[PDB]
């Protein structure tokens, strides 16, 4: 039976300069036959290898900032950040290196910078008439510079609810206003397209009272 | 310091062999395992396997009857190959430095995938070289294009040859159903902007020399 490691949260919004701390439990000791417990942490960067941060539960690696911080025992262990600084974004992993094989992960915890909430400010936008010749056609929906993270968006099309005709992507965290932005991408048939008349995405976040919606027809 | 540096195919099509090898400078070959070890983001870090200096390999059982890692002692190498791939197989795959191959540098020194490769992109897909088909998305105001149906990976998207650069979100592509890239790339300009300025987005699928400016207009 492989060894589970669970981290918690997954998602981790921090205000820079303030403490932070990620969990991770493991469903089995990590208390090795040799007395020590095998434990590290990884910080990972986007578009860059894992670094550890930290074996051996506390054991802290050279050259590693000594915000950063291990502990725990047993099942249960601790990775602590005294004061977040820009440079700690990214993702965090705890490994086990007691049972194996295999050797095994966490999940990763996301550490983001949280700012005040932003309403997304909406946009619609038609299939183009260079498209519909391919006979396919593609409704837009953009969500733009909204935080936090956290959407939801549902499609109408002649006031129908669609389910499962769309794609989602996010924009990593902006660097300067730290806001995200999102797409949704209506996948038809085009059949069903000219079939139908009105379009529109209805979009719920946080820094809406109540949801907001962009539309059009032909 | 020790140092590893990666290289090998990351494009494969299903049923091929993944090869990849591993190169060691700064430090000893003998003393620990090298080690594989895989990160998508569906199933996040995966350790794969590991061989010591004399040949002898430890597999994740989940993946052991695909995997042959190999260890070339005259060259400071060691390779991965990973045999009858499918899209599942996508992912990041990293050589990294593990474990004190003894009991007693295991218990008393550092090492433990304290060192990582750069990492080797790895995408699995039936797919042929396909240039994309680009499509405007028209109208603070929101404007954007389209960017449908390549492969592979990337095509690069400018606005205005590069002279428009703000309030600019290309969104991450995503994989369609059929095997084919896609993303949106769309700014937010000045609503007065629209009488005096023109946009064009540039984009770029250098595999297939394709090369496409189009304008985005109401």
């Amino acid at each position: 039976a492989d060894v589970v490691m669970t981290q918690s949260p997954l998602s981790l919004p921090v205000t820079l300069g303030q403490p932070a701390s990620i969990s991770c439990r493991s469903s089995q000791s990590l208390v090795h036959s040799d007395g020590n417990t095998y434990l590290n942490w990884f910080q990972q960067r986007p578009g860059q290898s894992p670094r550890r941060l930290i074996y051996k539960v506390s054991d802290r690696d050279s050259g590693v900032p000594d915000r950063f911080s291990g502990s725990g025992s047993g099942t249960d262990f601790t990775l602590k950040i005294s004061r977040v600084e820009a440079e700690d974004v990214g993702l965090y992993y705890c490994m086990q290196g007691t049972h194996w094989p295999p050797y095994t992960f966490g999940q990763g915890t996301k550490v983001e910078i949280k700012r005040t909430v932003a309403a997304p400010s909406v946009f619609i936008f038609p299939p183009s008439d260079e498209q519909l010749k391919s006979g396919t056609a593609s409704v837009v929906c953009l969500l733009n510079n909204f935080y936090p993270r956290e959407a939801k968006v549902q499609w109408k099309v002649d006031n129908a609810l669609q389910s499962g005709n769309s794609q989602e992507s996010v924009t990593e965290q902006d660097s300067k206003d730290s806001t995200y932005s999102l797409s949704s991408t209506l996948t038809l048939s085009k059949a069903d397209y000219e079939k139908h008349k009105v379009y529109a995405c209805e979009v719920t976040h946080q820094g809406l009272s109540s949801p907001v919606t962009k539309s059009f027809n032909r | 310091q020790l140092q590893l540096q990666q290289w090998g195919a990351g494009l494969l099509k299903p049923s091929e062999t993944l090869s990849l090898t591993c190169a060691v400078y700064g430090g000893s070959f003998s003393g620990y395992y090298w080690t594989w070890i895989r990160q998508s983001p569906g199933k996040g870090l995966e350790w794969i396997g590991e061989i010591n200096h004399s040949g002898s390999t430890t597999y994740n059982p989940s993946l052991k009857s695909r995997v042959t890692i190999s260890v070339d002692t005259s060259k400071n190498q060691f390779s991965l190959k990973l045999n009858s791939v499918t899209a599942a197989d996508t992912a990041v795959y990293y050589c990294a430095r593990g474990y004190g191959d003894t009991p007693t540098i295991r218990r008393y020194y550092y090492y433990g995938m304290d060192v990582w490769g750069q990492g080797t992109t790895v995408t699995v897909s039936s797919a042929s070289t396909k240039g994309p088909s680009v499509f405007p998305l028209a109208p603070t105001a929101a404007l954007g294009c389209l960017v449908k149906d390549y492969f592979p990976e990337p095509v690069t998207v400018s606005w205005n040859s590069g002279a428009l650069t703000s309030g600019v979100h290309t969104f991450p592509a995503v994989l369609q159903s059929s095997g084919l890239y896609s993303l949106s790339s769309v700014v937010t300009v000045p609503s007065s902007s629209l009488g005096t300025q023109t946009y064009i987005c540039n984009v770029n699928h250098k595999p297939s020399n394709t090369k496409v400016d189009k304008r985005v207009e109401p």
